[PDB]
C-alpha cells in the first residue's frame, strides 16, 4: 500500500449508497470537493440505529451506505471536450486500486520505473518453486521481503514528516 | 530558494508521487501546450497592445487634431477674404 | 485585574482537563477487536478475539495537585486586598461611625 | 449563562459516564465462551469451556476527580456573585430598612 | 471547491483545449490590424494633402488681401 | 570534493518539475487572460473601427468639400 | 536521509492545492521567508475542523492542504527568468529529494567523492546474487 497506485474518484450517490468500484482494495480518506468534511466509517449495527434515533458510511457487500442519506452526481464530463465540469454536491475518494496485470512486453509500470530488482527476486522464487533449487529460494524470498520493508519504511517516514504531531484539543462549542 | 518552474525530464526511480514511465507523456505534453497557450496570450498583449496604443492613437489624435485645423483654416480664409473685398 | 487573567487561565486549563479525560477513549491492539462488535453498546457482548489485552482505557493524565492549591491562594488574596468576603457581616453606618 | 452552560456540560458528561458504564458488557476471547451457556442468565451455571481468563468485565473508564471538584466550584459561584443560598435566611422589610 | 486527481492524461487534454480559442481570435486580430493600418495610411495622406492644400489656399488670400 | 561532511553539497533532486494539474491551471490562466483580451477589444476594435472607417468617410467627405471649394474659392479668387 | 541531498525552494500555494513536487521523498522544516515562520503537520480529520469551526497542513495523495487559504506564489509555468526576488509571501521547503540514477560515465555524485567503498560493497552484492557465492554476499 502506497500512493503511486492510489486514486482520486468522484462517487455517483444515489440515495445514502454507492456501488463500489471493481478496482477497489482498500480505502483511505473520503470527503466532499468542498469544506473538507471527512466521512468516517463505522458498521451496520450501527448506523441502522443512527436511522432509527457528521458522517457515517459503511460496507455491505458490494455496496457502501451512508445515514444521512446522500445525493452527489458523477462530472458533467464530455460535450466540446475540454474539461469535466465537476458537480457541485460532489464527493472524491482514495482508494488504493488493483494494478493492471501487464499482458504485453513494452508495458510498463511504476515499478520497474522504481524498483525492479524487487520483481526480479520475487520471480525467481517461483522459479526455483518450479525446479528444486530452494536454497536460492530462500535467498531471493529474504532479499524481496528485505526490499519491500525498505519501501514501507521510506512511506512511514513520510506518512508524518513535516512537524512534530500535536494531538488536537478537538472542543466543541462549550 | 529555488522554485519548481522547470520542465518535466525525469521520472522517479525512487519516491511514490508524480512521473511513472507510464505517465511522463502526460507532463511533457501538459507543457507544451501550457507554453503554446502563453505564446498566444503574449503575441495577444502584442496585436492588442499594438494595435490598440498604436494606430487607434494616431488616428484618432492626428484626425481630431486635423480638423480642428480646418475649422480654423477655413473661418480665417472667409473672414479675411470677405472684410478685404469689402475694403 | 491579575487574579481575573490567573484564575481564568487555571479554570481554563481545569475544565479542558475535565473535558478531554470524559471522552473515556479505549486504545487497542490492531488485529483483535471484532470491530463489528466493540461499537455496538447494547447492554454485553464484546469479542475480544484473540489476546485478551487488546482493548485497555486510553491513558489521560491527571489533574494538578497546584491546580487545585493555587486556586485555593487567589481565593484569599481576592480577600485580603479587598474587604470582600462571600460568608462575612457588612458594615452599617453606626460601626462605620463606632466599631465597637 | 455561563453558569448554566457550564453545569450543563459537567451534568451532561457525567449522566453519560453513568450510563456507558451500567452496560456492564463482559469481554471474551474468541473460542472458549459456550455462547450456548452465556446467554442464560438463570442463577448460576456459565461453561467458561477452556482457558478460565475467556471472560472478564470490559475496562470502562473512572469518572473524572474534575467533575466532582468543578461541580463543586459553580455551586458556591452562584451563590456569591448572586445573593441566593439554598440553606440561607431570607430578607424582611425590616432588616431592609436596619440590618442590626 | 474541491476536485479530485484525475490522472495525468486527463490534464493533458485540458491543457490542450486551451490554444483553439486563442488561434480563431489571432486571425480576427490579423484582419482588423490590417483594417486600421489601411486607415491610419489614408489618414495621414488626406491630412498632409489637404494641409499643404489650406497652406497654398490662404497664401493666395493673403495675395488677394494685398491686391485690395 | 570533501571527505565526509554533508553539507558541502546537495544532489539535485529528479527534477524541479510541478505535478501536471499545475501546468492545466496554467494553460488555463493564459488561456483566460487572452480570451477575456480577444472579446473586449474586439468589440472594441470592431465598433471604433467601423466608427472612424465612418471617420474617415465624413473625412473625405470634407475632402471633396475643400475639393469643390478651392475648386469654388479658385474660381473665387480667378473673380477678383 | 541526511543533508546533502536535501533541497531549498519556493512553493505556489493557492490557497490549499500547493502540490508535492515529483522529486519529494521526506519533508524536514517547511516555514516562510517572511519573519521566519515554522509549520507543522496533522491530519485531515483534524484541518477539517479548523475549517468548520498556528498552521497545518497535510497530503491529500498528491496535494498539500493546509488550513488556512494561503496564497504563496511562484511565476507561472512557461516562466522566464526566475530572480522572482521571493514574492513577500514565499515559503521555502526543506526536502529530501530522489537523486538521479547515473546515466554516464564521467557522471558523479557527492557519494563517490566521500563514500564510495559503499556503492561498491552494496553493489558487489547484488553482484554475488547473479552469480551464487553466498559466503561473500554476507560480508
Amino acid at each position: 500500500r502506497i500512493p503511486p497506485l492510489e486514486k482520486e474518484v468522484y462517487l455517483d450517490i444515489k440515495d445514502g449508497v454507492a456501488y463500489i468500484p471493481p478496482d477497489y482494495l482498500e480505502a483511505q480518506w473520503m470527503m466532499r470537493a468542498k469544506d473538507g468534511t471527512i466521512f468516517q466509517v463505522t458498521s451496520p449495527e450501527e448506523i441502522s440505529y443512527r436511522r432509527q434515533h457528521p458522517v457515517n458510511f459503511a460496507r455491505f457487500g458490494s455496496r457502501f451506505i451512508f445515514y444521512p442519506s446522500i445525493e452527489a452526481d458523477t462530472p458533467y464530463y464530455p460535450d466540446d471536450g475540454s474539461p469535466l465540469i465537476p458537480a457541485e454536491n460532489s464527493v472524491i475518494l482514495s482508494y488504493y486500486a488493483d494494478p493492471p496485470e501487464f499482458h504485453e512486453d513494452t508495458d510498463t509500470s511504476t515499478i520497474l520505473t522504481i524498483a525492479p530488482e524487487l520483481l526480479l527476486y520475487f520471480t525467481l522464487r517461483h522459479a526455483c518453486l518450479f525446479v528444486q533449487d530452494d536454497n536460492g529460494v530462500q535467498k531471493w524470498s529474504a532479499l524481496g521481503k528485505a526490499i519491500l520493508d525498505e519501501m514501507v519504511e521510506q512511506n512511514k517516514k513520510q506518512e508524518y514528516s513535516g512537524s512534530p504531531i500535536a494531538i488536537p484539543n478537538n472542543m466543541t462549542r462549550l | 530558494i529555488v522554485y519548481n518552474n522547470q520542465a518535466p525530464d525525469a521520472v522517479n526511480n525512487v519516491g511514490q508521487f508524480g512521473a511513472t514511465e507510464g505517465s511522463i507523456g502526460a507532463y511533457k505534453q501538459a507543457a507544451e501546450y501550457a507554453a503554446d497557450s502563453k505564446y498566444w496570450a503574449l503575441l495577444a498583449e502584442s496585436k492588442f497592445g499594438t494595435i490598440d496604443d498604436l494606430i487607434a492613437e494616431v488616428e484618432r489624435l492626428y484626425q481630431q487634431g486635423v480638423l480642428m485645423k480646418q475649422d480654423i483654416e477655413d473661418l480665417k480664409q472667409d473672414f479675411k477674404d470677405q472684410d478685404a473685398r469689402l475694403m | 485585574k491579575d487574579i481575573q487573567d490567573l484564575r481564568t487561565a487555571l479554570v481554563r486549563g481545569y475544565i479542558d482537563n475535565v473535558n478531554n479525560a470524559n471522552y473515556g477513549r479505549y486504545k487497542a491492539l490492531v488485529g483483535a477487536y471484532d470491530r463489528r462488535s466493540l461499537l455496538d453498546n447494547r447492554p454485553g457482548g464484546v469479542v475480544e478475539m484473540e489476546r485478551q489485552d487488546a482493548i485497555d482505557l486510553f491513558p489521560y493524565h491527571n489533574l494538578p495537585q497546584g491546580i487545585d492549591g493555587l486556586l485555593g491562594m487567589s481565593e484569599e488574596l481576592k480577600e485580603t486586598r479587598t474587604g470582600v468576603t462571600k460568608l462575612g457581616m457588612g458594615i452599617n453606618p453606626d460601626v462605620f461611625k463606632n466599631d465597637n
